[PDB]
């Protein structure tokens, strides 16, 4: 029971350190007039385009 | 200068919001609701470093966002309190030129394109370097100089 | 008994490399996730 | 100019067909047979892609086809309605310009070159986002204006 | 009878995909005035040079 708790806590840390990143790497393209997000950037970060 | 989108978020107005390019933009240290209905139900993007909201101008009232350029020439700017001299990179103003609760308002070139969003400025001497939100190509900047105080 | 207790878990079965390939496997995940978060915020950091 | 061609359905007129350079053009969203017996007999490549049916210009009978080109400085283009505004990477009509069953037109630039074709716009407030066919010195883009309908 | 039916399928099926990619990959250059398809890209897509 508790090494099935710390093995889920791990994975949900891990995965609120990617959202993070997420945002962290991308509001500054919201930010910015015409938001435009490089084609590589929009498949690795899984966001959309300025014309979506 | 001739335009008005300084749009007033609150009853007691400290800054205003306005229309850049695709985007909605305010001063994330200001607090209120942006007012006329369409852009009060707006979801904002805040980022700390910039001091800066924004979010996607609706379709409907896309055709009065102010025209926006990065381009930044050393020289003088428009404002709706008087000129800007730009120098050194900075955008400076004549000290009480500008006051607290006029900030958020767009700093425009002889074309009338937005280069730069007032946050607040320093107060040295005659003179006053003013805080601003900038941008260059693809990307959002902000110059703080030092002393400066939110407005 | 000839023997003596188990003890502490710390000594339980071999072909227990479920638990470390478990275990590795959140840790490398976490590994990357420290990673990617790591490098936004140094590119973070620089730009201003 | 005089480079348009009608395209019928049985009860109406539903679009045009644009000779540019060595191919026809034709907006894929337009239901109908092209006026001009020669065209309407010429097999088209469909591209849901960029809302485009074309085919090879019978040149050798149709010389008439209108000149093009890929560049896109800003300014004023005529689009037959009356000229239409380019910034950034958009066009802008006045609001009472656009309307359904005009889409397929061309716009011109000073040197009476095709830049792009008009599929449809968006209405922005004071002013009509347009949608349009363009293309670089490559390959054949398309420029979409959000919540922009067929026209 | 089975085992012929399933590899015929699957070669047509790669056929079929073949023929969709050689299409999407083709279409800008002969959706377009005025332009002119690369040599190299003529070989792959199995084409005939240019307009002619």
């Amino acid at each position: 029971s508790v090494a099935s708790f710390v093995l889920l806590s791990m994975v949900g840390v891990a995965v609120g350190m990617c959202m993070c990143a997420r945002r962290r790497c991308i509001t500054p393209y919201e930010l910015t007039p015409g938001a435009t997000v490089p084609f590589l950037l929009s498949l690795i970060c899984c966001i959309r385009t300025a014309k979506a | 200068n001739d335009c008005i989108f300084e749009v007033k978020h609150e009853g007691k107005v400290t800054g205003y919001a306005c229309l850049v390019g695709d985007k909605v933009m305010k001063p994330a240290h200001v607090k209120g609701t942006i007012d006329n209905a369409d852009l009060a139900k707006l979801a904002f993007k805040r980022s700390s470093k910039y001091d800066l909201e924004c979010a996607q101008i609706p379709v409907h009232m896309k055709s009065d966002a102010s025209k926006f350029t990065h381009e930044k020439p050393e020289g003088y700017y428009n404002w709706h309190h008087g000129a800007v001299q730009y120098s050194g990179g900075r955008f400076t103003i004549p000290t009480g030129a500008g006051k607290p609760g006029d900030s958020g308002r767009p700093i425009f070139d002889n074309k009338g394109r937005v280069v730069a969003i007032v946050l607040g400025g320093a107060n040295e001497g005659a003179r006053t370097a003013l805080s601003v939100v900038t941008w260059n190509k693809d990307i959002v900047t902000k110059i703080t100089p030092e002393g400066a105080e939110e407005w | 008994a000839s023997h003596t207790t188990l003890g502490v878990q710390d000594i339980s079965a071999t072909a227990m490399s479920w638990v470390q390939k478990i275990t590795g496997g959140v840790g490398l995940v976490v590994a990357v996730a420290a990673l990617i978060l790591i490098v936004v915020l140094c590119v973070s950091f620089s730009r201003h």
